[PDB]
């Protein structure tokens, strides 16, 4: 039955999670009460991937909601689809984590992690055949970052052969809540390097530049960024949520996308970003455009290890193949020659709400090193003077752990560079 | 988590011992100042008695 368990941790994680659930619930014809009111059996044909079936012939998201503070989960429960979530799947503490990875991972978070794992186990136990997990969170705060990576580590320990996938919002000084975000992000990337199979790098810098430059929004809110995130996530889960030609599970996708275990950080993109119907050439050109990428990295500065393209809507598969081939053949130097046929294409007949045609892009590119270099420089700029370290050592962390995290991330960068020059 | 607990306890411990040492040292110093002042006044009362005796034994 190929069940996925979804986990959203912290403020960012839970807001983007909520948008994800409202968007896909709309695609599957599920209303806020959990009743199906769609027009097509394809909407229900693979519904069990993300939704449990309840007695009242209710479909309930297979979703666990975690935070160290209550605020955001009250806001979820009051949100438009808030009644659809299982009440027992809300697991919240009272203390908060103060944007402090050490509080999320070692002190405040550890007290709550067991109760979160109990709910994960209760959901998995009733799965016909759990394929694995997806987590939504930011890396810049304390709960999603520190407690999220703690959760990931515990899930790996108890489900070591299951796929662990994250949608991870990466911090940027252009959209910043605290100065300590690079510390929290550096500590978290190391964890993801060890304990996830796939991590979608969603950079608030890129989301901001898209809202501002392309969408012409002078003052973009978190709501505007999360609209892009939810549309991207809908796109990336399309190929498993709707009927079609592909017999896939998270492991087959991972095996096709991840050539080396540590290099599993993907750039997502979306097109189109208006009433003019978009031709296949236009979707194809825009989905590969730097300006559509959500991890503010120039793909012309690296090479593609692998690419997945997912097209949604009624269109010519012939025309799709021709345009995808055109972009690969005309830009062959940006695709590594030593992985043949490394661009894969999926088509789903069902378009998202409002757009007639859309494309979602997943790239495993060596250019993602630019993101980690960015974070590393901000980390070093502080860590060379030990600035703000007392917030962390006061929760029991040693300087040594920071030095090791910094080293792990410079090694990740060096590995990406090795494969970019090969 | 154990290192964090230990550091909090050591801060409480060291502040408790520092405060108690300061308050004791202050009590001893204040009492010594008053005892020295009183001792000077008692030396005055002794001298006043020797004066009243000198005056008696002059007669
Ligand atoms: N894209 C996006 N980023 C967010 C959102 N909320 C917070 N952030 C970012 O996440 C970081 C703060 O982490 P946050 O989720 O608030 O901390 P936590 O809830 O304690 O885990 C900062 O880098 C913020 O820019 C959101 O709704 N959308
Ligand atoms: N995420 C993830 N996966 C791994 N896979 C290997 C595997 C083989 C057979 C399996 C299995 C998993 O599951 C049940 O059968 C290794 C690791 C890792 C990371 C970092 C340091 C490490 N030191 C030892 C290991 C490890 N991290
Ligand atoms: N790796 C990877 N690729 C994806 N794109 C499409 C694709 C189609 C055909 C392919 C292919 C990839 O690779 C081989 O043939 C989606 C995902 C994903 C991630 C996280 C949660 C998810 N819930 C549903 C899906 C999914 N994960
Ligand atoms: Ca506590
Ligand atoms: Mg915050």
């Amino acid at each position: 039955m190929r069940e996925i368990v979804h986990i959203q941790a912290g403020q960012c994680g839970n807001q983007i999670g909520a948008k994800f659930w409202e968007v896909i619930s709309d695609e599957h014809g599920i209303d806020p009460t959990g009743s199906y009111h769609g027009d097509s059996d394809l909407q229900l044909e693979r519904i069990n991937v993300y939704y449990n079936e309840a007695a009242g012939n209710k479909y309930v998201p297979r979703a666990i909601l975690v935070d160290l503070e209550p605020g955001t989960m009250d806001s979820v429960r009051s949100g438009p689809f808030g009644q659809i979530f299982r009440p027992d799947n809300f697991v919240f503490g009272q203390s908060g984590a103060g944007n402090n990875w050490a509080k999320g991972h070692y002190t405040e978070g550890a007290e709550l992690v067991d109760s979160v794992l109990d709910v994960v186990r209760k959901e998995s136990e009733s799965c016909d055949c759990l394929q694995g997990f997806q987590l939504t969170h930011s890396l810049g705060g304390g709960t999603g970052s520190g407690m999220g990576t703690l959760l990931i580590s515990k899930i790996r320990e108890e489900y070591p052969d299951r796929i662990m996938n994250t949608f991870s919002v990466v911090p940027s000084p252009k959209v910043s809540d605290t100065v300590v975000e690079p510390y929290n992000a550096t500590l978290s990337v190391h964890q993801l390097v060890e304990n996830t199979d796939e991590t979608y790098c969603i950079d608030n810098e890129a989301l901001y530049d898209i809202c501002f430059r392309t969408l012409k929004l002078t003052t973009p809110t978190y709501g505007d960024l999360n609209h892009l995130v939810s549309a991207t996530m809908s796109g990336v889960t399309t190929c498993l949520r709707f009927p079609g030609q592909l017999n896939a599970d998270l492991r087959k996708l991972a095996v096709n996308m991840v050539p080396f275990p540590r290099l599993h950080f993907f750039m997502p993109g979306f097109a189109p970003l208006q009433y003019r119907a978009l031709t296949v050439p236009e979707l194809t050109q825009q989905m590969f455009d730097a300006k559509n990428m959500m991890a503010a990295c120039d793909p012309r500065h690296g090479r593609y290890l692998t690419v997945a393209a997912v097209f949604r809507g009624r269109m010519s598969m012939k025309e799709v193949d021709e345009q995808m081939l055109n972009v690969q053949n005309k830009n062959s130097s940006y695709f590594v020659e030593w992985i043949p046929n490394n661009v894969k294409t999926a088509v789903c007949d069902i378009p998202p709400r409002g757009l007639k045609m859309s494309a979602t892009f997943i790239g495993n590119s060596t250019a993602i090193q630019e993101l980690f270099k960015r974070i590393s420089e901000q980390f070093t700029a502080m860590f060379r003077r030990k600035a703000f370290l007392h917030w962390y050592t006061g929760e029991g962390m040693d300087e040594m752990e920071f030095t090791e995290a910094e080293s792990n991330m410079n090694d990740l960068v060096s590995e990406y560079q090795q494969y970019q020059d090969a | 988590i154990q290192k964090a607990i230990e550091e909090n306890n050591n801060f409480i411990k060291m502040a408790k011992e520092k405060l108690a040492q300061k308050m004791e040292s202050n009590k001893e110093n204040r009492e010594a100042h008053l005892a020295a002042m009183l001792e000077r006044l008692q030396e005055k009362d002794k001298h006043a008695e020797e004066v009243r005796k000198n005056k008696e034994l002059k007669e």
